[PDB]
């Protein structure tokens, strides 16, 4: 039962995790239909509240505009 | 469910909950007889071993009136559609036979041409299960039945962002915030006639829970009604 | 004709020479007055319990 941070929900089924909306968006042609599901299929997962993209880079679901962090290891 | 109300004690006999192997309901059935659950052919998709417990109002407590009988053997529709949910059905036979007990009997199965006549031209219909009760709520520690109206087909093919299927039927509400959700799949869609219930349909999928514009979307089980008698015959 | 009220069948009501013609569910029997269904069963389908 993951913690959820500040903007993402708790998706209890999980299911809902595959549609969230990608920073670096460019969308599928027809959404993972796991979304369309009505069974509790997948174990709970924090994912975006309606309205927040997730930062590919930064774990994170912002605003739109906040899509911008630089990685690099050492 | 999203809005309705815990089904009283005697009220949904012929639900059943589908159960993983952590005891975690995941779907719903309609018990169809001793030896028969409905369900939707997409809640076993994943797979891995899972039971059925009959009798179940509230799951944070087992409390008598419970039963799991294990799944002897599950028939999926062979032309099931992941991509869209078409021909969403399949029956399971227990090795074990239920128990028929208060709150625990049958759903009827209608006469395909009575039920297109007669039963899903009624207004309403009642969906019901232990699912989640909002659309990004929690699963329901309890049994709930939600009754919702017919919506007609055009209107429910317009409404969807997605095909709607003659295996498949629309139901709820435009607007009110009351659907059936996730948890809910698999479940019954019984519509009553005269104290009287038929199972008229199967919790399939759904675009969100209650989501304005948007209706749930069942399988139209008086479209598998002959399948599921062979269904029964699987010997 | 069924289409008055449901030709006054309690379950399936049926037209068989312009006559209505009752049935019933697995469980149920109709009864002698052609119109209603008598369970053959103690958990006849379709009728909730607390009965
Ligand atoms: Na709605």
């Amino acid at each position: 039962y993951p913690e959820c941070g500040e903007n993402e929900w708790l998706d209890d089924c999980g299911t809902q995790k595959p549609c969230e909306a990608k920073c670096n968006e460019e969308p599928p042609e027809e959404e993972d239909p796991i979304c369309r599901s009505r069974g509790c299929l997948l174990p709970p997962a924090c994912v975006c509240k309606d309205g927040f993209y997730r930062d590919t880079v930064i774990g994170d679901c912002v605003r739109e505009e906040e899509c911008d962090q630089h990685e690099i290891i050492h | 469910i999203v809005g309705g109300q815990e089904c009283k004690d005697g009220e949904c006999p012929w639900q059943a909950l589908l159960i993983n192997e952590e005891n975690e309901g995941f779907c719903g059935g309609t018990i169809l007889s001793e030896f028969y659950i409905l369900t939707a052919a997409h809640c076993l998709y994943q797979a891995k071993r899972f039971k059925v417990r009959v009798g179940d109002r509230n799951t944070e407590q087992e409390e008598g009136g419970e039963a799991v009988h294990e799944v002897e053997v599950v028939i999926k529709h062979n032309r099931f559609t992941k991509e869209t949910y078409d021909f969403d059905i399949a029956v399971l036979r227990l090795k074990t036979p239920i128990t028929f007990r208060m709150n625990v009997a049958p759903a009827c199965l209608p006469e395909r041409d009575w039920a297109e006549s007669t039963l899903m031209t009624q207004k309403t219909g009642i969906v019901s299960g232990f699912g989640r009760t909002h659309e990004k709520g929690r699963q329901s520690t309890r049994l709930k039945m939600l009754e919702v109206p017919y919506v007609d087909r055009n209107s429910c093919k317009l409404s969807s962002s997605f095909i709607i299927t003659q295996n498949m039927f629309c139901a709820g509400y435009d607007t009110k915030q009351e659907d059936a959700c996730q948890g809910d799949s698999g479940g019954p869609h019984v519509t009553r006639f005269k104290d009287t219930y038929f199972v008229t349909g199967i919790v399939s999928w759904g675009e969100g829970c209650a989501r304005k514009g948007k209706y749930g979307i069942y399988t139209k089980v008086t479209a598998f009604l002959k399948w599921i008698d062979r269904s029964m015959k699987t010997r | 004709l069924c289409s008055l009220d449901n030709g006054d069948c309690d379950q399936f009501c049926h037209e068989e020479q312009n006559s209505v013609v009752c049935s019933c569910a697995r469980g149920y029997t109709l009864a002698d007055n052609g119109k209603a269904c008598i369970p053959t069963g103690p958990y006849p389908c379709g009728k909730q319990t607390l009965e």
